[PDB]
């Protein structure tokens, strides 16, 4: 999917997988962003949990 | 990987005996005291240097294991927790050679 | 209390070799003042000409004169057994070789030992402050 | 709630297996996943798993043990149980204080095994002529002083550590040795009674890490 | 995973200081407006990414 | 009223290890004024150059001078048998040694026998206030 | 006592070669303080190059100094008849070897004998409890 | 009145090395007549030929003869603790010793304890006035 | 003084090898009274016939008996690390050494390490005043 608030839930499960409370389950998302430069450079952040893939 | 591989080494001493304040396990004793396992942590370490680690930067401030004793105040440790601190490097890939091509038709052998 | 030269403690855990039972790491004493012995270089210079160097390749090599454990078979001790040996002496340096090898066993009376041990290096750890 | 064994199959189990391993050892705590493993009681697999982690700390520090699955697996077969953390239900002592002593039961284990060690070694002093005044055993008899008696029961409890107590501190009054002249009131004793007050404290083994790797820029 | 019996327990954290605080250093120096931080009183500073704010 | 440097009782226990018979524990004399003497650390240094020095392992030893027992064969003080001492002082000391065995018998008239014993630690009493 | 390393016992049977006639099994004893000494492990080690190790095949080899009995002729003593061996250690060890073949004869004044045993294998009995 | 060659105070200070526990600095007192003797030049000379001599390394010892306190143990005087040692005479010299180590220590009969201690350098103080 | 035949300073530097670290100069003392040994000639002599001499090619050789320091590995004194080495004894002579070579390591206990250093060529310093 491409809605920026479900690939951010997903990056909170993933985040919260990685986490030093409960043992731990690593894991690693993969998430798309379609749309101009200034648009794809918009839609990302600091998360180290995911692996954004820029379309044009 | 390196998580997982550690949190598998390290299974070794649980339920082992364990021997702080004297180090000085008696003759028979199947026991151990943290310099030893230090020791034999760090030889872990530097044994997967190339599969999970990178070669190191110092492993004698790298690697630290401390009892549960000397990190809480006074009256506060428990026995047989530990703390166990280590820094580490992924395997580096690569260079970043600069070439500096120059010429000479000049010849002095 | 440092400015002691002597061996504090001794661990070996073996390692059986037709059923792979790990046993150990049982403490350890000596049976005279003699320390145990290293030499951790891989390989062996040798004197060739004016200046220069032959080099040659080795092991990582291991004396350890022990007290026979009356629990453990006095084979483990004579190469039927692998063995991994750590040696805390009294200034802080530890000593620790895995996967060992002892490699020309001899006889003894049954109860002092000396094993020589092979391995692909060993780790030394230096007591704190380093260069 | 959701258990799915029939519950007291998997106590017997945990029972048995305690009553099996520690018998010839009473030292080893049932746990982990080598030694604390119910092998032929089988759950079917599922990762809702039951206690949510912070029930599971909270009955972990309530004095209670806890079981979950040695293998986790959506839709695979059967996995056996595991149980965590091998205590007993001691929270506090006799007018409420925290004090974990017998908090694991292998401390239970091994406070009953010193207690008839304790016993055994001291069966050699019934009958073992005592002399409380005058302190001097004459030539050639086979008595005994309070102060010879204190010194090879503070000797055993000596050249036990390791197998039964810990690195005593201050074995000087960790251990007294009284006489019955001395401990009840006066013209109340009776001769060849004493009172031993011992403090042991049962070794240390391994417990939680704590590892915090972290790599560097 | 494999760690559930609760004898290790793994804290990934890159960032972990294992060396004390060390070696402290005080900068005295002129801001403008822009800053968010109060004037003439002493802060910490862990890293040069918040200190354009 | 201590300052009486001097021995108040001796306690030895045999037990024979050939037919594992014990006898005691039989109080005992002095057969002259010297007194035992003790060496209650199991290490033994040795002097090293430039202040350091060799820690290796030995023996906590003693050396008990008594009047030899008419109901005990004379060759149970000489390391046929192994004892058990306890020597207690006036001034409250009180040494207890078990598991020992005398090292190297000497020739004895038949009643006073001086018995070195070795043993591996020796316990110390310590009379009321310590360190 | 158990504490006491030195040897025990010692049983030797004899086994006439051209009549195979059975002596014993005799007690025997020590000429003066040398133990006999040990070697189980048949296969030897060797140290090849960083760790590792080649493996060659030996004898359970035994050392055993003997007094020779009055009684049996010198020549059973120097490889001339087969020998059973059993010696018992003072800590409760026990080590049996059968139909040996004393290898290295040496010339003897005619009462002590060392002799060296190879056998196939030899057997050891660890005092109760082991690991 | 300065002219009186004895010793007026003795200062010990007992680390145990296994325990890590400091004692003292407790007073001590002479058990005879008989004085304490140093030996500070960390260099041993050795005759050589023709007025030549062969310097090396060696220790700096003292041998102290004191009276054992019975709120120590005996151990710690045999050397199982490492010593800091302060000695007075009545003169004014004062000659301090730390980091010592009882080299060979010796069976003491309860209360008389002559402690060999070596160490790297002993310091003195040479009353007011000196070279 | 200039009359005591004796080792007054051992300056050591130490090459990493696959880091080229400089390491050093650190001082180092002697474990016993047995001094460095040298040899400077390059080539060495052989007796051939009626008076004449077959000439061979050599290293110039020094044995350094040191005790190890507790910084810096036990490996680097085996020929795991290039040494650079400077002898001052007593009577003013300094032998100087570098880019040596550790050519035959042995094993050691870890205090006294015995290194055979082979180089190009030793040079010697010869006190003010020579031929």
């Amino acid at each position: 999917s491409d809605d920026t608030d479900w690939q951010e839930n997903l990056r909170d499960w993933i985040r919260s997988a990685w986490d030093c409370s409960k043992p731990q389950c690593f894991g690693h998302g993969y998430v798309f962003n379609k749309g101009t430069l200034g648009q794809v450079l918009a839609d990302g952040d600091n998360s180290a949990e995911l692996s954004r893939l820029a379309l044009p | 990987a390196t998580g997982v591989a550690l949190a598998e080494f390290l299974q070794q001493f649980n339920g082992l005996a364990v021997f702080t304040k004297n180090t000085n396990i008696r003759t028979g004793i199947i026991g151990t005291n943290p310099r030893l396992m230090l020791g034999k942590i760090r030889k872990w370490a530097q044994d997967n240097v190339g599969t999970l680690f990178s070669e190191f930067d110092n492993i004698n401030e790298d690697i630290q294991l401390l009892t549960d004793f000397e990190v809480q105040p006074k009256c506060v440790g428990q026995p047989g927790i530990f703390h166990l601190n280590m820094r580490y490097r992924p395997p580096v890939r690569g260079a970043r050679i600069n070439v500096n091509m120059a010429p000479a038709l000049f010849d002095n052998c | 209390c440092n400015k002691q030269n002597g061996v504090k403690n001794i661990l070996i855990t073996f390692t059986d070799c037709d059923t792979q039972e790990v046993i150990g790491p049982i403490s350890h004493e000596q049976p005279d003042d003699t320390l145990p012995t290293y030499k951790n270089c891989a390989w062996t210079n040798t004197a060739l000409t004016n200046g220069y160097v032959q080099r040659s390749a080795s092991n990582a090599t291991m004396t350890l004169p022990v007290v026979r454990d009356l629990r453990v078979p006095l084979a483990f001790y004579q190469g039927c057994a692998q063995v991994d040996v750590q040696v805390e002496k009294f200034d802080g340096t530890v000593m620790t070789l895995t996967e060992g090898a002892v490699v020309e066993p001899e006889e003894s009376d049954g109860r002092s030992v000396t094993m020589n041990i092979v391995a692909s290096e060993i780790d030394e750890l230096l007591p704190p402050g380093s260069l | 709630t959701t258990y799915p064994v029939l519950p007291y199959l998997t106590n017997a189990a945990y029972g048995a297996l305690s009553a099996c391993s520690t018998c010839n050892n009473p030292e080893l705590n049932i746990q982990g996943q080598t030694f604390g493993l119910l092998s032929c009681i089988n759950m079917p697999e599922s990762c809702t798993p039951g206690w949510t982690f912070g029930e599971v700390t909270q009955l972990q520090a309530n004095g209670f043990v806890v079981s979950g699955p040695s293998t986790t697996s959506g839709q695979g077969n059967y996995t056996s149980p595991y149980i965590y953390n091998d205590v007993t239900n001691y929270l506090r002592d006799e007018k409420n204080r925290p004090n974990a002593t017998f908090r694991d039961a292998s401390s239970r284990r091994l406070a009953a095994a010193t207690g008839v060690a304790l016993a055994e070694f001291l069966q050699q002093f019934n009958g073992l002529a005592v002399f409380t005044k005058n302190t001097n055993i004459r030539t050639g008899i086979i008595g005994t002083n309070p102060r010879l008696m204190l010194g090879k029961i503070r000797k055993w409890a000596q050249d036990n550590v390791g197998t039964l107590f810990s690195e005593f501190d201050n074995i000087n009054e960790d251990i007294q040795l009284l006489t019955d002249f001395e401990v009840q009131p006066k013209c109340v004793g009776q001769p060849g009674i004493f009172h031993l007050n011992m403090r042991y404290r049962p070794p240390v083994r391994g417990a939680r890490i704590n590892v915090n790797m972290a790599p560097a820029l | 995973d494999a760690l559930s019996d609760g004898f290790v327990r793994l804290c990934i954290d890159p960032s972990l200081n294992f060396f004390g605080e060390g070696c402290k250093i005080l900068v005295e120096g002129q801001m403008t407006d822009d800053g968010s931080a109060t004037p003439d009183a002493v802060t910490c500073v862990t890293s040069e990414l918040d200190i354009i704010e």
